[PDB]
């Protein structure tokens, strides 16, 4: 069915970079929005950002104005997540979220990836 | 940073009676969601809409409220039911998830 | 008529008076503490609010033809108005520019096709309609209409499906909660509807399963087929069509006041508990009491008082730069008659809804009023005022003079023959009754002093008694009035109504009172008064003549419709 | 320049004058014999008619389906609205809250019937609809609407029938044979019409028998499921639906004229064929003519001398209760411009149809204009008056002084240098020429008499002819003006342009006029007339503006609907 | 309080004067070189253009019953409206007053025909309608409507063809390119739209087979049974109806500018480059630049000059025919607030559309203002003129009794207690201060020269020790110097600080206040009054929800409440699957 296959397990000295995929598979991916949140280490959720996959619009959470920043592959179907400026604080688990283009009563994030984990240290 | 408030932080109950959790929020919103989370696993979508059961959720959860309240009350608590329920919104830039509750059985 | 003559006894020392001291002044102390400033004058907006929206149908006509021998009847075609999905229009039309042939549909609880033409669908090329002038763009899919007619006896059923696209222009009223087409067509949601940023708020009696809301949504051009910028776009599925516009908030869009007039130069002045804004351009004046008015109580007044500081930060640059300075931020009132007026002060180098009456011409009227009471006013200061002067001064003369004649002065004062003495330094009278009739007045030859030559008198003796003649038809009882008898000596004396004439002290002749020409101390002032007028009801519009500019009267339209069966049918009688 | 000189010759007596006597002061009398009451305005009523009825009608839907191989299609949706039968409402609604689920009604002068969902027919109970609010009440009983599909290539015909009753808001204009529902929907009777009172000859289209009248009938009130008032309520059964409303009177309900406004003060003028009723609150006068006017002669006119009544004896009981007492009944005017003005006089202790013009501001003006001719007639009468009271006394000192110095007196008169002498109670003047260019005058040093030492001049002596100066540049030609001849002699002389010091009868300097400094017997008055103006034609609303209030243009509508079939078809093109 | 006295001093040459020399009197030259005459006002034509037309329909109406056990339940009634061919108006209608009963007309792009009780066609006549009263006339041919009922179980299918004739009044509104009728049909073409005179090049939609001119034409009235008069009749067959009407030229039917008021009497004034029309009898004043305005820069403006001269003429010949000549042609004026002013000069025998505002109340104001402007300014240049002549004659008395007493005189002329004299022909004052303080003033008893008998004092003496002798006005002399011969009788009062001390036969007698002795004015009254302030409230005769509140329907209320009738009434929420 709709499988959101993400980029797994990652170490990461600070101050690199990172890309994370979510690799989708199921439904037609062109118009499914594609968000990101982050779960700090048994703490609560928050949420990132999107990137439309057809018109390549994107919002952000302003928190995350910086940190974050995200693209799409047309052609093998998956939602890329970069990191720069990493810090210490950014060990957490997150997940990529399938989520429609309308803002309708019916519209919630639906599938959820298994959830990648990065950790920073050194 | 429209904050939503999941009352009850660990909802503890005897497995077979009614409880209910309530997501408060700081300014309205149109439609409060839920989601549940067993532990080392990701997030489920759960009640869209407010009062509208997933797809494939049993029919024993109940969500209602309006306005600034918001609730979520089991009909019958289940053992299976030990989950991370958070409420969430999207009607303000950014979208704010719940803090969260824990449900327990009494055992 | 009979001559009047007058006879002053011997004055009692008895009446004294004395000449009134100098009355003071009065000063009108006119002029009023003033501050110009610069204004801009609000009033009630009530236009409705005007967007464009864009309305998605198609157009399903379903004939029922009946061939028959030699013709072919039609005895139904029911044509009806469904709206096209939002999965379509997001997928067929804005992607490619095409609309597909089947029509999804829901009608009495169902769900329904209909198939143009009764084939396979396709997806056919919108088409720009004929008539595309700017300001009435539509786009549709099929010029044709099918029906077919069969083997005679029979009937058959065609079907017509078009695709419609109209750009239309949406419209709507306070308090913004529904918005009507330009297809006749009433939406029951406000215009500023939307479920983010608390537009939920907004009232609505659509199921919410019917809108959908879009972010970044570029809408196909279908003319350019090209795509617009991006915005945030609604979409409405109503029973018979989708309607679709773009969001703007409430608060930048709709407004309860709308600017009127802005003014350079104002003037307040200040009455009792009332400021009054003089704007001697306009010949406008409007009147304010003194407290300020909050525009919070008022709903929807969010752009005035920032629309209005760049309209006077405009004027203040380009009029009162190097003149004036500001005086403190701006100030709003709530002027008589419903308009706001926001003033900003200068000075020299030295909820509820507001509602405007439809004419200013009772402030034109107290402008003129006050434009004429102030000057008139001070007009008639500086005439209280310099005759107040005028009689100070002229006291002076008077009392200057009655040393010299007393008695004719004072008569002119007291309205009364009287007869003054001076007793030092006051006035001593005594009144000088006529005298009756049945009197002989025998006016006497010589004015010679008997025996002694070189002695004369000096006014004519009389014969009553035998006193003689006074001045002014006093008439002396005694003959004390003597000179020196000097040649040439030619007098004239007023007598009854004849100048009398003497010459060396004889009589020669008498002459009547108007042969002898005048000359006038008078001095003339024609003041002539204001005619009376009528002022007649001048109306340049009748109310009939501003209701008869439309093309249609719906009201008219529809006494005349609505009994058409009445006048073309017998719906009395009935077929058993 | 030259300095001008004038010489006096000796006076010939031939011309004689004397001082004009005193003028007559007119006395304007002004002033109005003014009656002041009690009034009350009226105005043409324009309003419609309001008032509430129901409709009771059935609502028959026939769909027809044709079902396909994987779908359905509606062929034909045939919608209709059908009266409920009077008897029905009579003794089913109004006993049990229910209507039945027959239909039965006439079509196409045939009797018809049809059943909701082609089942028995079943008294189904009313249920409220959805959106009661306040103001906008309905009920009915089937929320859904019949349709089946059937076997696939088949046609099938359902058929739903939905009670439907409304609280409407009719509506009705002059003169009162129709009203208008608040559904669209005319109906051809006026809102008065019954059987009884005689109304039963008010205006009516329709047959007598759809027309029931039933007196002391109780609706039943469908929330509380009770039974209202008895009132005479009407029945028409009209072929789409049934009003009914409760019955009233004319002559209660409708009125030609309304309420204005109330004046608690007026005053009554007295013009010629006129009168004017000055309403100094309102700042407003209204001018009719002198008659009074019969009410009669409008239709429609029982509420104004009644409810007139009504209000004055609220006034002059609340207000003048002690000060004044009533002349007599109310009266009636008919003001100019189309208003009825209703006048209770008061005094103190000691068939057509009117049209009102859709403004007063002639009458502000009518106000504005007698309160300032009123007032500046009443300054200017004060001027005249006291200017020639002036004058008047003024001739005294002219007339008192003349003996003293005449010759300066009767210049001033005269605007011409003169020589005047009294001869006795009259003045002979004559006239001093000029002495122009060739000639000398040689001004001499001592005023002394040559000779002697205690006899001098008593003014300068000139040398043109040896004679000697006099004042205001004239020249004696003699030298007889002498005097003791005083110690310390200190004069000055006006000589050409120049004062001369004598000091002890020789001369010392000159000395140029303007050197000398001036005292002034000018009393000023600065008077300052008023400017020019120009007023500009302010309207607060365009006639754009006030057309574009509504929501929908009902012209601008039918304009976009009814070329419709003109877009997006081909009209011209046959098919053979 | 203390009586002031004053004591002059013995004055000294130094100061000099002279009065003042005559002033010159101003003059206003208030009066305009005006020009009466005659003028018409013309305003913004609003109203639509009205004309009267016919449509020509046949209504086709399908019927289809259902025959159930012991009812008969209609399934379907399809109404429409089709056109009556003009071949059908001009050989039948208006040969014969009869229509046929075979509806021949188009729809779907199919030729479709319809048969009356679906019976052969037949020529049935036309009857007048049951509400046939003046104005809204029609004519039909059949009071009935057809169906059939059939056996039970089956369907049966009726059609009623019914010709109808309508007189409408049909109206359009600028810039006149569609004309609505009052059934309520848009017709889309010009009503002017023709063959002849260009009137082809005007609007129009449909195609030009649709349309049909006939000169000469003579439509039958239906109930006289005649034939009219020859008048070009149009013919537009739309989809639903035929509609007929008079063909009319364009440039006589519309018009921009219709008449407002006309005027006998105007006055044509001459301020700073503009023009005033006062019209005294409407209390009415209109202004304009000094240029003629171009009546060709406005769209339909034909009516203007040729309606005005017609008006003028009439006028200068039923009033004006005796006094007055005219001066040249009519001149055209823009008036300011969008009015048109045709005016007619007289002398004694001695492209864009205008919007008019829609009140002219403030023309009423520009007349009242300027009626009172004439008229104060006029009086306050008679008050100055004669306040200038009447000062200038005063001086005359000034300076013809300052020989007399002149210390009195210029002491009111300067405000300030001085001493003056007469040195020949000017005045040399001296300044008189105050008595201070700390000084005794003792009366004396006698007025009698100490020694003599027939010499007597002729002011009382005074102890100041300083031995004067009172003046006038508490005028303290230094000295004693005023003898006279020592008349009997002699009964004087003498002003001394705030008593009039009485001397008989020079001697002391008593003293009285001031105010004991009475007082005669000199003064003149004037008491002139300010105006007051006023308060104009807004006054209204009619609201604006009032004007709206006039029609017996309002469009845009109904809609609110038809456009929820399925909202309200049904649950269009649910589906059935």
């Amino acid at each position: 069915e709709v499988q959101l296959q993400q980029s797994g397990p990652e170490l990461v000295k600070p101050g690199a970079s990172v890309k994370i995929s979510c690799k989708a598979s199921g439904y037609t991916f062109a118009d499914y929005t594609m968000h990101w949140v982050k779960q700090s280490h048994g703490k609560s959720l928050e949420w990132i950002g999107y990137i439309n996959p057809y018109s390549l619009f994107i919002d952000s959470n302003q928190k995350f104005k910086n940190k974050a920043t995200l693209t799409v592959d047309n052609s093998s179907y998956t939602a890329y997540m970069e990191l720069r400026s990493l810090t210490s604080e950014d060990s957490a688990v997150y997940y990529c979220a399938r989520f429609p283009p309308y803002y309708g009563f019916d519209s919630h994030f639906d599938y959820w990836g298994q959830g990648t984990a990065l950790t920073v240290s050194s | 940073q429209i904050v939503l408030s999941q009352s009850p932080a660990i909802l503890s109950a005897s497995p077979g009676e009614k409880v209910t959790m309530t997501c408060r929020a700081s300014s309205s919103v149109s439609y409060i969601y839920w989601y549940q989370q067993k532990p080392e696993s990701s997030p489920k979508p759960w009640i869209y809409a407010t009062s509208n059961l997933a797809s494939g959720v049993p029919g024993r959860f109940s969500g209602s409220g309006s306005g600034t309240s918001y609730s979520l009350t089991i009909s019958r608590v289940e053992a299976e039911d030990a989950a991370t329920y958070y409420c969430q919104q999207w009607s303000y830039n950014p979208y704010t998830f719940g803090g969260g509750t824990k449900l327990e059985i009494r055992r | 008529t009979k001559p009047t003559f007058y006879v002053c006894p011997p004055p009692t020392g008895s009446t004294i008076v004395r000449l009134e001291p100098t009355r003071t002044c009065p000063d009108y102390h006119l002029g009023k503490n003033f501050t110009e400033g610069i204004a801009v004058v609000y009033k009630e907006n009530i236009a409705a609010y005007k967007f464009k929206a864009t309305v998605y149908y198609k157009d399903v006509i379903v004939s029922t033809a009946w061939a028959g021998s030699s013709y072919t009847q039609i005895t139904n075609r029911y044509a009806d108005r469904v709206p096209i999905p939002v999965s379509e229009i997001t997928d067929t039309i804005d992607k490619f520019g095409k609309c597909s042939s089947k029509a999804t549909y829901v009608r009495n609880n169902h769900k329904v096709e209909a198939f143009n033409e009764d084939k396979n669908p396709q997806d056919m090329p919108l088409i720009a309609s004929k008539y595309n002038s700017v300001g009435s763009k539509a786009w549709h899919t099929t010029n044709d209409t099918y029906m077919v007619a069969g083997t005679p006896g029979t009937y058959r059923t065609g079907t017509s499906v078009n695709c419609i696209i109209e750009e239309v222009e949406a419209r709507s009223i306070f308090p913004y909660d529904s918005f009507g087409l330009s297809t006749g067509d009433i939406i029951y949601m406000s215009p500023f509807f939307g479920l983010r940023d608390g537009a939920y708020r907004e009232h609505s009696n659509y199921a919410m399963d019917r809108f959908h809301q879009f972010e970044g949504y570029r809408q196909r051009d279908l003319d350019t087929r090209a795509l617009l910028e991006p915005a945030a776009r609604n979409f409405l599925v109503t029973p018979h069509l989708t309607v679709g516009w773009n969001w703007k908030p409430k608060r930048t869009e709709v407004c309860s006041l709308v600017k009127w007039r802005e003014v350079e130069d104002v003037v307040r002045d200040e009455y009792a508990h009332n400021f009054r804004f003089t704007m001697k351009t306009l010949s406008t004046t409007f009147i304010s009491e003194t407290n300020e008015f909050n525009l919070n109580q008022i709903h929807l007044s969010q752009c005035v008082k920032e629309e209005a500081r760049a309209i006077i930060n405009r004027i203040y640059t380009t009029r009162y730069n190097s003149s004036h300075v500001r005086t403190g931020d701006i100030q709003t009132y709530l002027a008589r008659g419903g308009f706001v007026v926001v003033f900003q002060p200068l000075l020299s180098n030295s909820n509820r809804t507001i509602t405007t009456t439809s004419s200013v011409e009772f402030a034109m009227l107290q402008f003129t009023y006050d434009h004429i009471q102030e000057h008139v006013n001070e007009m008639l200061a500086r005439i209280s005022s310099s005759w107040c002067q005028l009689q100070n001064r002229e006291r002076a003369l008077w009392s200057g003079l009655f040393p010299i004649n007393p008695s004719a002065l004072a008569s002119t004062i007291l309205d009364q023959r009287v007869k003054a003495r001076i007793l030092g330094d006051v006035i001593s009278v005594s009144n000088c009754p006529e005298l009756g009739s049945d009197t002989r007045i025998i006016l006497q030859n010589s004015m010679r002093v008997s025996g002694s030559t070189t002695r004369c008198y000096s006014r004519p003796l009389i014969s009553i008694v035998e006193g003689q003649l006074g001045t002014d038809n006093e008439l002396i009882m005694s003959r004390d009035l003597l000179e020196p008898c000097v040649a040439n000596h030619k007098r004239y004396f007023l007598f009854g109504h004849h100048y009398v004439y003497y010459e060396d002290y004889r009589y020669v002749r008498e002459i009547a009172v108007h042969d002898v020409g005048m000359i006038s101390t008078y001095v003339d002032l024609n003041l002539t008064l204001l005619k009376d007028r009528e002022f007649m009801p001048l109306q340049v519009y009748t109310r009939d003549e501003l209701r008869d500019t439309g093309l249609l009267d719906y009201s008219e339209i529809q006494r005349r419709n609505q009994m058409h069966s009445l006048r073309f049918y017998d719906i009395d009688k009935v077929v058993q």
